[PDB]
């Protein structure tokens, strides 16, 4: 149950590079909802950035909380020099798809997928 | 090739080249598009004695990669992958250009 | 006479080669020193090293000279004798000599699987 | 090793029961026999002479799946005459076998086919 | 170091943020134990702290930075 | 002889298998496997740690002269605890030879980038992440080369689908390029095309 | 071997006469006016422009152009259900069907073949082993509507009698290579 860190020796580190990323992302969403015309609002921008963050809260290993420090870095840089285009972007908000509800009746008028 | 000798003249002259002895289309030189029908020959192995496929299957004769030390398996004068490679002879048709 | 150009860009044209290659073979053999005795490297480089300095004595000649150490032109030889040199710097530095650092997983190089 | 026998399927040497037969060895060890008539569960008819192997310092190839092997016999599956009797039992079959794979509801799952293929 | 100037311009980021509610907060009330935020809104609560001061705090100081009083201190031994 | 038959000449083997004598022990700290094929390949299989010590060593050597890099790859076997092995070809001019190199990783442990040695590594090391996500350790920009931006997933890798998970169309209510779960109107026809028999008793595996 | 490309030998020298052509070579336009003077002599060759639609590009008995299903001079198709087309087929532009018809034979429910995703490389004729699927010499079948490009059996069957004559002789032209 030993192995080679990446760059966190234990979470604690891994915590600081989480915060200086959604640091630089919470910088980054206003100027990307102005540059690139963005339908959004700021607020709703930053708050998906927050649930995206919540959303891979969930891990504690170390390794894997580097790799998506790293992963979220590439994004934010790619973000940076717009290459990712106001369509990548808007592809995070699903605003044209129609979301399945969660509760069984749901589930069973629809089809046979749990 | 229809062209007249004062046009042929003109090109030959304009081009610098001999233009009517190599023309770029083609008008009566290539083949007939229908053609006598062939007869193709056949291999080796069409052959109604000695041609057991045992005695033919370079398939079945490639082996495992040979181990030459293993970590878990396994004064002499310093070796190349190849002796070095021949340095090229220059052209004798045109050497330069 | 003196060679002209060397048929390949950004190589130079250098006019004392004999000199350039003892000395960088005498470098070579110097950190070589260091190495330890049973090191594989040391032993082979030393003698690589070791011939093609013989060879660069024993011929005055430089047409010749490349011709015998069949290693290109003499200004290739020379960029690999600083190649070397710096190999040498970095197999100091790195130790390659010692055992094997971690054995691989029982399967590892199971093809196919 | 009580009530066993050494047996050897290329050389690998390996324990068998009594009454076993050359190809329950030869899959003991790990390699399938061809076959075209023998079925584990049906009785021994021995007639297709697919299964026919080599046995060491024999000079007659034996039919794998009806042959028990005695003892200390060196089976050589992938030998030259193993090669022969198969493309010839394979020739044989296929010299009045009809060509309607095309039409045969057999397709993809023809022993006679992948037989043909692998031997 | 104006002191009192320093203190409710710290309040007056705290009451703008939108997440609180102004009637339970304090000066020496605490982000999590107190005021149930998360390290993320902390770390929001910085970046207000920035954007309105105008110089930068490292990621280390936002650990200690924890209360408003915390935050005044801080900026004070620090202006 | 035989004119369905590939030639074989051995001295090229010969030659490999005393060039891969010579590299494995001048460096018995990271070299794990040395084999030549029947098709007179070198590959030689090191420890991870030693990638850049064997690059430089083989780009470096009077003897190797290896300064060619061929390509730079890596293959998903998802049956090992490292399941990407990454493999390094490369080309002598000097001895008019080529190498393989061989290393593993697997998700959570990067490995060394060989920029400095190769420059060529840098797009394909490029690569190699974006297909497979494997991390290099001091690589100078180190992103996507291939995929979609903002691709969600390494797709060259063996559990990942062949159709993927989104598919991109124009959305008329949003006049956007957008993307939705994948959805086919047929449906890719799996085939199982493997004969029950065993093909090449040489690489039969011994039973469990 | 090899060859220089740019490389010249020794020194020509630096003569008078030499300096004065170089001169009038950057001073008069020389290679300018050949240039000019051999584009005026294509402008005095012959087009090698044909006649489109009124002239056609010349083809082989080989071109792999629109699918069709062939028949038996007997009339009876020559498909018979044997799925190889489709099992070899790359692009995967292959669906069919089938089920005994009623006098028993082995024969076709549903044969599409998808001009959208197939690659037209001549697998599925080359691989039928009653000549039934082939590709035709049609190329110029381009239709409005991304519909009309999935084929199916009748369609097919259609192009097969209506190109018979055509398909027929270029088979019994080139079948002796095959
Ligand atoms: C002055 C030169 C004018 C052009 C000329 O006479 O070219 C012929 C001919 C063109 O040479 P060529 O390239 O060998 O001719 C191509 C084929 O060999 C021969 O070409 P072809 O065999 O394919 O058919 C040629 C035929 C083609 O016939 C037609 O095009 C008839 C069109 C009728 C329309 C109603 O007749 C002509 O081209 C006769 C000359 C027509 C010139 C018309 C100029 C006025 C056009 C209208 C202005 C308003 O000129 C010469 O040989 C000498 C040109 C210099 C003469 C001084
Ligand atoms: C203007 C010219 C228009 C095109 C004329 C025909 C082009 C083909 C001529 C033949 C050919 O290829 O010769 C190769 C040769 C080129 O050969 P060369 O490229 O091997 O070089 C000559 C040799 N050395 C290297 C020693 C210099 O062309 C000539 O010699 C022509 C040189 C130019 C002559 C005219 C210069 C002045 C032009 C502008 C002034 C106005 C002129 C009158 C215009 C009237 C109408 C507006
Ligand atoms: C405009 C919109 C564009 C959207 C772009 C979204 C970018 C997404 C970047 C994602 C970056 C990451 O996933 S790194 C975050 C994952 N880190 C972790 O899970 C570390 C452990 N997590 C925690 O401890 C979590 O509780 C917290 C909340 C992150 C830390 O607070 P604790 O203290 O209580
Ligand atoms: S020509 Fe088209 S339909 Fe035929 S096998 Fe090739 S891709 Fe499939
Ligand atoms: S290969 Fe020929 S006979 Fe067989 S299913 Fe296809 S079209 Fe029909
Ligand atoms: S399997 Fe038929 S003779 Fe043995």
């Amino acid at each position: 149950t030993s192995v080679k860190p990446i760059f966190s020796r234990d979470l604690n580190e891994a915590k600081r590079r989480v915060r200086e990323l959604y640091r630089a992302w919470y910088r980054e969403v206003p100027n990307t909802v102005h540059l690139m015309q963005l339908d959004i609002t700021v607020k709703q921008g930053r708050d998906k950035v927050r649930e995206m963050f919540m959303k891979n809260a969930h891990v504690t290993d170390p390794r894997v909380v580097d790799l998506l420090v790293i992963k979220g870095k590439m994004e934010l840089q790619e973000t940076i020099k717009v290459w990712k285009q106001r369509t990548h972007v808007m592809r995070f908000f699903h605003e044209t798809e129609t979301p399945r509800p969660k509760d069984f009746l749901s589930k069973f008028y629809m089809g046979h997928d749990p | 090739a229809s062209a007249t000798r004062v046009i042929q003249k003109l090109r030959n002259w304009a081009s610098g080249q001999d233009l009517q002895a190599k023309l770029q289309l083609r008008y009566q030189e290539i083949a007939k598009r229908t053609q006598p029908p062939p007869k193709l020959p056949v291999g080796p192995s069409h052959k109604l004695s000695n041609n057991y496929y045992c005695t033919r299957d370079g398939r079945r004769e490639v082996v495992p990669p040979s181990i030459i030390m293993s970590s878990q398996k396994a004064e002499k004068k310093a070796v190349t992958p190849a002796p070095p490679m021949k340095r090229w002879e220059l052209s004798k048709d045109q050497p330069y250009l | 006479l003196l060679k002209k150009t060397t048929g390949l860009v950004g190589l130079a044209v250098c006019d004392t080669p004999h000199e350039r290659l003892t000395i960088l073979y005498t470098k070579t053999l110097d950190i070589l020193k260091h190495f330890p005795k049973h090191a594989a490297y040391r032993k082979y480089t030393e003698q690589i090293t070791n011939e093609k300095l013989d060879m660069v004595k024993a011929e005055p000649d430089v047409k010749k000279l490349e011709a015998l150490l069949q290693g290109g032109e003499v200004e290739e030889v020379i960029l690999q004798a600083e190649k070397e040199l710096s190999l040498a710097r970095k197999m100091l530095k790195w130790k390659p000599w010692e055992p094997l650092v971690e054995e691989p997983p029982a399967n590892q190089w199971k093809w196919p699987i | 090793a009580s009530n066993l026998i050494e047996v050897f399927v290329d050389g690998q040497s390996v324990m068998v029961e009594p009454g076993t037969t050359v190809l329950q060895a030869c899959e003991k060890v790990g390699m399938q026999i061809p076959r075209f008539c023998y079925h584990e569960r049906l009785s021994v008819a021995g007639n297709c002479r697919m299964c026919l192997v080599e046995i060491e310092k024999a000079p007659k190839v034996v039919a794998a799946c009806a042959m028990p092997v005695m003892k200390g016999w060196n089976i050589l599956t992938n030998s030259e005459k193993s090669k022969k009797a198969r493309e010839g039992v394979m020739e044989f079959l296929l010299a009045n076998h009809p060509l309607d794979c095309p039409i045969c509801d057999q397709g993809g799952e023809c022993d006679l086919q992948d037989q043909s293929m692998m031997f | 170091l104006t002191l009192d100037g320093i203190k409710d311009r710290v309040l007056y980021v705290l009451k703008l943020y939108d997440k609180i509610d102004p009637e339970k907060l304090s000066v020496n009330s605490h982000f999590m134990k107190d005021l149930g935020l998360d390290s993320l809104d902390q770390v929001e609560i910085i970046m207000a702290m920035e954007d309105e001061f105008g110089f930068e705090i490292p990621d280390i100081d936002a650990e200690k930075l924890m209360c408003p009083q915390e935050i005044v201190d801080y900026i004070a031994d620090k202006k | 002889k035989r004119p369905t038959v590939r030639p074989r000449s051995d001295v090229t083997h010969k030659q490999l298998s005393a060039f891969g004598e010579y590299v494995a022990e001048i460096l018995p700290k990271y070299v794990q496997q040395v084999q030549v094929s029947c098709l007179d390949e070198l590959e030689i299989c090191i420890h991870p740690d030693g990638v850049i010590p064997t690059l430089t060593f083989l780009r470096d050597h009077t003897n190797a002269q290896f300064k060619s890099l061929a390509d730079l790859t890596a293959v998903d076997v998802p049956t090992r605890q490292n399941r990407f092995e990454i493999v390094y070809n490369l080309l002598s001019l000097r001895f008019n030879s080529r190498i393989r190199v061989k290393t593993y990783a697997d998700e959570l442990t990067p490995i060394d980038s060989i920029v400095s040695v190769h420059i060529a590594a840098n797009w394909y090391e490029r690569e190699v992440w974006d297909m497979f996500g494997v991390f290099f350790f001091n690589h100078p920009d180190l992103r996507r080369i291939l995929t979609d931006y903002g691709f969600e997933g390494h797709p060259f890798r063996k559990d990942f689908p062949l159709t993927g998970y989104v598919e991109l169309r124009y959305d008329d209510e949003v006049k956007r390029v957008v993307a939705e779960p994948v959805e086919l109107a047929q449906e890719f026809r799996k085939f199982d095309l493997n004969s029950p028999w065993e093909a090449f008793p040489a690489y039969r595996q011994p039973p469990e | 071997t090899y060859k220089y490309v740019n490389k010249k030998e020794q020194e020509s020298e630096v003569d008078m006469k030499s300096a004065t052509d170089n001169a009038a070579r950057i001073l008069m336009w020389t290679e300018l006016i050949r240039g000019l003077g051999m584009t005026l002599s294509y402008l005095f060759r012959e087009p090698a422009t044909i006649n489109y639609p009124f002239e056609k590009g010349p083809l082989s008995p080989r071109f792999r152009g629109e699918h069709a299903l062939r028949r038996y001079p007997s009339g009876e198709e020559r498909c018979i259900a044997c799925k190889l087309c489709e099992a070899i087929c790359p692009a995967q532009a292959i669906t069919i069907e089938a089920e005994p018809r009623a006098d028993g034979s082995r024969r076709t429910t549903r044969y599409d073949i998808d001009m959208t995703k197939c690659i037209y490389c001549g697998f599925c004729q080359e691989a039928c082993p009653v000549d039934a699927i082939v590709e035709g010499p049609n190329f110029e079948f381009s239709t409005e509507t991304h519909e009309e490009l999935l084929y199916n059996k009748e369609k097919l069957l259609n192009n097969g009698d209506k190109w018979e004559a055509e398909i027929a002789a270029n088979i019994q032209a080139d079948y002796l290579y095959r």
